[PDB]
């Protein structure tokens, strides 16, 4: 059989947090702030 | 588009050590190389000659390079 409902809920919440963390790894257009060389 | 942050260890301290090592080596390396070049060009090396009769050389007159004699 498939997952339990508790396994499904934990997987859903972990996937949501993982996708938020992976989204937060993106770079801002101003980054990197290079010093004047 | 789609630029990701790359997680890497702190490379600041290693580069700082390498820069300090290079600077403190070169700080006396460059004057010593310049001085050796100026010794070689303007002072120059000695020339082998037979001992004159009745003359005894000093103990440092048996070497060729000026720095070795010094």
């Amino acid at each position: 059989s498939g997952y339990t409902p508790d396994e499904k809920l934990r997987l859903q919440q972990l996937r949501e947090l993982r996708r938020r963390w992976l989204k937060d790894q993106e770079l801002s257009p101003r980054e990197p702030v290079l010093p004047p060389r | 588009g789609k630029r990701l942050f790359i997680i890497k260890p702190s490379g600041f301290y290693d580069k700082r050590f390498l820069k300090l090592l290079r600077f403190y080596i070169l700080l006396t390396g460059i004057p010593v190389v310049i001085g050796i070049t100026l010794i070689n060009v303007f002072i120059g090396e000695a020339e082998l000659a037979e001992i004159p009769e009745g003359y005894v050389p000093e103990h440092w007159e048996y070497f060729k390079h000026p720095i070795s004699r010094w």
